[PDB]
C-alpha cells in the first residue's frame, strides 16, 4: 500500500461501461487523483411501460420479462405478483414455493456470472496468470480454499497453457486493450491468485450452464422463463419426483462450486484489496425482502420474507424501519422525460420521453430517480445483508461474522465497494444453504397435493403491486386496471434505485455518491471506476425499461 | 490457418437475453468456442476493455486485415436521429451501419435484431427497427426471444465452415426453423382429439391437455423447441405454458393477446 492514486485533475468519461447489462455512460470530475463529482448516464430507452398501455393485464409478464434477460424471470415474477394483487388472487402454496425456488436459482446463476464474468476482471490480471508457477499456485489454493482436483498443479498448468496459446496467437478477443495489459498499479494480486481466479472463471462458464438448467426444470427455459400464470404456475411436472431430483442434483453441483470457488475467491481477493473497504460507501438501504413463507399479499411478502424487508437510513443498524410503499416516488428532473413528472408515486407514474443532448448536466439519463421520503436508497445484496444482519437473521449473522473475522474488519467496513462485492457472495452462500430445505418442502407438498394455480376473475377496475427482491434488489411493478385493460403500468427497478440520476433536490444517486472519493491510479485506465460501478451489478435495460 | 475467424458482436436495443442464451451453448461450450473456434473481438457484456479502450478494440476489429463476421443483438431505435440508443456517444444505428458495411456476413441473434422485437411493439415510442429494415441488407436471422443457443452457434459454425445456410422467407435457417413447433408437440394427439385445457387450474391442465384454447401459438410458429428443448431439460409447453410465438416477426403484436386465439 497505500492505495495508488495519481495527481490527475480533469474529466473522465467511460462509455461504454462494459461487463454490465445495457448501456451506461459514467462521467466524473477528478481532482488530484480522486473523483470529486459523478454522473450516471443511461444511454438506451425502449419504453415498455408505454408499450403496455391498453393491453391485456395477462400479457404484462411476457412484455416486462424482456426488460432484462440477465435478471431473466424476475420481471415475470413481479408482474405476476402485481396482477395477482390487482385481481386479488392468493396463489396456492406450491405456486409460492415454485416461484420462490426459481428466484433462488436465479440468484445462484446471476451472482456466479456477475462475480466471475463481469466483476473479476477489475481485480484479476489475467495476463499475469502466465507468470505464475502452477506448483506455487496449487499450494496457495490449498491455503485459501477447500481441496478440489480443479485446483491441482496439473489442472492449473492446463489452464495456463490454454491461456498462453491464446495470448501467443495475437488474437486477444475479449482481453484486447484490457486495463491490466502491461501491468497496472491498481491490480494487486499475486500471479498465483490470478491463475487461480482465471481457472475458476473458465469453470464458472461451464457451471452457469448447469445453474441455468436447474432453473429451466421449473421455469420451462432459460433465458426467459415460461411457467408463471395469473393465480400461480402452469408447470405441474415441476412438482414431480424425477425433475425435482434432477433439480436438486444440479443445484448441489452449483452450490459446491459457490463454496469451493466463489466465496474462497471472493475472500482471497477481498483480503488483497482491504483498502476498498474505505471506498464507495453509501448510507441508506432498502429491501422488499424475498423468499416469503406467505405471499398472499404485498404486506405478507414484506413481513414474512426470509431475507427480510426493511429500511436503513444513515448507516443506523439499530433502526430498521418497515417499508412504506406509499413513500416511494420517482423524480425526472435530471432525466430524459418531459417537465412536470417529479414526485410521482408509481401508481401515478408517468413515462413521457424527452431527450435533450449528451452530457447535458440538467438531463443526463434515461433512468428515473426513485426516492424514498426524499432519500436515495441503495438496494441489492448489501442492502439485504445489512437489513438481515441488523434484524439478527441467523444465517446472515453467522456468514457476515465469518467474513468480518476472516478479513479482520468491523461491520462498518461493509459500507463500501468491498462490502457490496462481499455481500453478493454472502447471500449466494445463504441461498445455497437453503436450497435442499426449500426443494424438500415443495417435493413433499406437491406429492400430497399438486394444486398450482388458483381461480380468479378479471376486475373491471383495480390496482396492484408486485414486489420482489431480485438479485440486484428491491423490484416493484405497479398496475392500474381500467376497463379490464392496462391503464397504467410502471416498473421501479433495482438499477433505477442504484444507478438513476439525481433526484428533484439535485441529490446524487447511490452509484453517483459511491463514486465520490474514488482514487484514480491511472486516468488512461480507470479500473477503480469500474470496480465501484460493477459492484452495484448494473442493469441498464432493467433500470430504464 | 491458425487464425481464428473474427467476430464482432454489437448490442443495440436489447435485453441481453440473447447474449445469455448464446453462453448456454454446450456444443461447444462458450470457452471452447472463443478459445478454439472464433475470435470474439468485441462483446460489451464480457469484454475486459471499457470506454475508449473498448471503442479502440471495436475499431481494431473492424479494420482487421482478415475481415470479420458481424453478430447483431437488439433492434435499432431510429427516433431523433438514433439518439435514444447510443454507445460511446454515437447512435447505435450509425455504428451498426458502419460495422455492417464491410462485414463478411451478418447474423441477427434474436427477434429484436431480426425483426425489431419488444421495443418495436405498438406504439413503438423509439421508432425501433430490425437490422435488415434499418440497414437495407439481407441478414441471417436467428429469432426467438431468445433463440436456442443450438440455433445460433449452429448458424455461426455453419457460416464459418460451410457458408450461408438455406434461409426461409423470413431469413431463418431451415435447419432450425423449417418446422412448426406444433408439428413436434407431444400434446398434438390432444389437439387432434379436441382435448383442450380450459384454464390453468383445470384437471385438463393437470392431465397435460393441449393448450390451444389458452392461446398456444405453436400452430403458427416455426422453431425447434420441442425437438431440441432448452437447457437440455425443458420447453414452455412441457412446463404447461402456451407457446407465445416468440420466433415470429412482430409477435408482440401479431400473437397477442397471448392467452387467447382471438
Ligand atoms: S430477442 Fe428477446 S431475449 Fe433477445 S434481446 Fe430481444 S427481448 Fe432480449
Ligand atoms: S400445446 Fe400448442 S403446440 Fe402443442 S398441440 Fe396444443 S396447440 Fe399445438
Ligand atoms: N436483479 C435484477 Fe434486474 C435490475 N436492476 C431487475 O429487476
Ligand atoms: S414461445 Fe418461443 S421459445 Fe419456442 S415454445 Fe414458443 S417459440
Ligand atoms: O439484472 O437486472
Ligand atoms: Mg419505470
Ligand atoms: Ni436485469
Amino acid at each position: 500500500k497505500p492505495t495508488p492514486q495519481s495527481t490527475f485533475t480533469g474529466p473522465i468519461v467511460v462509455d461504454p461501461i462494459t461487463r454490465i447489462e445495457g448501456h451506461l455512460r459514467i462521467m466524473v470530475e477528478v481532482e488530484n487523483g480522486k473523483v470529486k463529482d459523478a454522473w450516471s448516464s443511461s444511454q438506451l430507452f425502449r419504453g415498455l411501460e408505454i408499450i403496455l398501455k391498453g393491453r391485456d393485464p395477462r400479457d404484462a409478464q411476457h412484455f416486462t420479462q424482456r426488460a432484462c434477460g440477465m435478471c431473466t424471470y424476475v420481471h415475470a415474477l413481479a408482474s405476476s405478483r402485481c396482477v395477482d394483487d390487482a385481481v386479488k388472487v392468493s396463489i396456492p402454496a406450491n405456486a409460492r414455493m415454485m416461484r420462490n425456488l426459481v428466484m433462488a436459482s436465479q440468484y445462484l446463476h446471476d451472482h456466479l456470472v456477475h462475480f466471475y464474468h463481469m466483476h473479476a476482471l477489475d481485480w484479476v490480471d489475467v495476463t499475469a496468470a502466465l507468470k505464475a508457477d502452477p506448483n506455487k499456485a496449487a499450494k496457495l489454493a490449498a491455503s485459501i480454499a477447500p481441496a478440489r482436483p480443479g485446483n491441482s498443479a496439473k489442472a492449473l498448468k492446463a489452464v495456463q497453457d490454454k491461456l498462453k496459446a491464446f495470448v501467443e496467437s495475437g488474437q486477444l478477443g475479449i482481453f484486447t486493450n484490457a486495463y491490466f495489459l502491461g501491468g497496472h498499479k491498481a491490480y494487486y494480486l499475486p500471479p498465483e491468485v490470478d491463475l487461480i481466479a482465471t481457472a475458476h472463471y473458465l469453470e464458472a462458464l461451464h457451471m452457469q450452464v448447469k445453474a441455468a438448467s436447474a432453473m429451466a426444470i421449473l421455469g420451462g427455459k432459460n433465458p426467459h422463463t415460461q411457467f408463471t400464470v395469473v393465480g400461480g404456475c402452469s408447470n405441474y411436472q415441476g412438482l414431480t419426483k424425477d425433475p425435482l431430483a434432477n433439480y436438486l442434483a444440479l443445484s448441489k453441483e452449483v452450490c459446491q462450486f459457490v463454496n469451493e470457488c466463489y466465496i474462497p475467491d471472493l475472500l482471497a481477493v477481498a483480503g488483497f484489496y482491504k483498502d476498498w473497504g474505505g471506498i464507495g460507501g453509501t448510507s441508506n438501504y432498502l429491501a422488499f425482502g424475498e423468499f416469503a413463507t406467505d405471499d398472499s399479499s404485498p404486506e405478507k411478502h414484506l413481513a414474512t420474507s426470509q431475507f427480510p424487508s426493511g429500511v436503513i437510513t444513515g448507516r443506523d443498524l439499530g433502526k430498521v424501519d418497515n417499508v412504506d410503499l406509499g413513500a416511494i416516488y420517482e423524480d425526472v428532473k435530471y432525466s430524459w422525460y418531459a417537465p412536470g413528472g417529479d414526485g410521482k408515486h408509481p401508481y401515478d407514474g408517468v413515462t413521457d420521453p424527452k431527450y435533450t443532448k449528451l452530457d447535458d448536466k440538467d438531463h443526463y439519463s434515461w433512468m428515473k430517480a426513485p426516492r424514498y421520503k426524499g432519500k436515495a436508497m441503495e438496494v441489492g445484496p448489501l442492502a439485504r445483508t445489512f437489513i438481515a444482519y441488523a434484524k439478527g437473521q441467523p444465517d446472515f449473522k453467522k456468514v457476515v461474522d465469518m467474513v468480518l473475522g476472516k478479513l479482520s474488519v468491523p461491520a462498518t467496513a461493509l459500507h463500501s465497494t468491498l462490502g457490496r462485492t462481499a455481500a453478493r457472495g454472502i447471500e449466494t452462500a445463504i441461498v445455497c444453504a437453503n436450497m435442499e430445505k426449500w426443494i424438500k418442502e415443495m417435493a413433499d407438498s406437491g406429492a400430497k397435493d399438486n394444486t398450482l394455480c388458483a381461480k380468479w376473475e378479471m376486475p373491471e377496475e383495480s390496482k396492484g403491486v408486485g414486489l420482489a427482491d431480485a438479485p440486484r434488489g428491491a423490484l416493484s411493478h405497479w398496475i392500474r386496471i381500467k376497463g379490464k385493460k392496462i391503464d397504467n403500468f410502471q416498473l421501479v427497478v433495482p438499477s433505477t434505485w442504484n444507478l438513476g440520476p439525481r433526484g428533484a433536490q439535485g441529490d446524487k444517486s447511490p452509484v453517483e455518491e459511491a463514486l465520490i472519493g474514488t482514487p484514480i491510479a491511472d486516468p488512461k485506465r480507470p479500473v477503480e471506476i469500474l470496480r465501484t460501478v460493477h459492484a452495484f451489478d448494473p442493469c441498464i435495460a432493467c433500470g430504464v425499461h | 490457418a491458425k487464425h481464428r475467424p473474427s467476430v464482432v458482436w454489437l448490442h443495440n436495443a436489447e435485453c441481453t437475453g440473447c447474449t445469455e442464451a448464446a453462453i448456454r451453448t454446450i456444443k461447444p461450450y462458450i470457452d471452447a468456442l472463443i478459445l478454439d473456434t472464433i475470435s470474439l473481438d468485441y462483446q460489451e457484456t464480457i469484454m475486459a476493455a471499457a470506454g475508449e479502450a473498448a471503442e479502440a478494440a471495436l475499431h481494431q476489429a473492424l479494420e482487421g486485415k482478415d475481415g470479420y463476421y458481424l453478430v447483431v443483438e437488439g433492434g435499432l431505435p431510429t427516433i431523433d436521429g438514433g439518439q435514444w440508443g447510443m454507445v460511446a456517444g454515437h447512435p447505435m444505428i450509425e455504428t451498426t451501419k458502419k460495422a455492417a458495411a464491410k462485414a463478411k456476413g451478418i447474423i441477427c441473434i434474436g427477434t429484436c435484431s431480426a425483426y425489431g422485437g419488444v421495443q418495436k411493439a405498438k406504439p413503438n415510442p423509439s421508432q425501433a427497427k430490425g437490422v435488415s429494415e434499418a440497414l437495407g441488407v439481407k441478414t441471417i436471422n436467428i429469432p426467438g426471444c431468445p433463440p436456442n443457443p443450438i440455433n445460433f452457434v449452429g448458424a455461426v459454425v455453419h457460416v464459418l465452415t460451410k457458408g450461408i445456410p438455406d434461409l426461409d422467407e423470413n431469413g431463418r435457417p431451415k435447419l432450425f426453423y423449417g418446422e412448426l413447433v406444433h408439428d413436434n408437440c407431444p400434446r398434438l394427439p390432444h389437439f387432434e382429439a379436441s382435448e383442450f385445457a380450459p384454464s390453468f387450474d383445470s384437471e385438463e391442465a393437470k392431465k397435460g391437455f393441449c393448450l390451444y384454447e389458452l392461446g398456444c401459438k405453436g400452430p403458427v410458429t416455426y422453431n425447434n423447441c420441442p425437438k431440441v428443448l432448452f437447457n437440455q431439460v425443458n420447453w414452455p409447453v412441457q412446463a404447461g405454458h402456451p407457446c407465445l410465438g416468440c420466433s415470429e416477426p412482430d409477435f408482440w403484436d401479431t400473437m397477442t393477446p397471448f392467452y387467447e386465439q382471438g
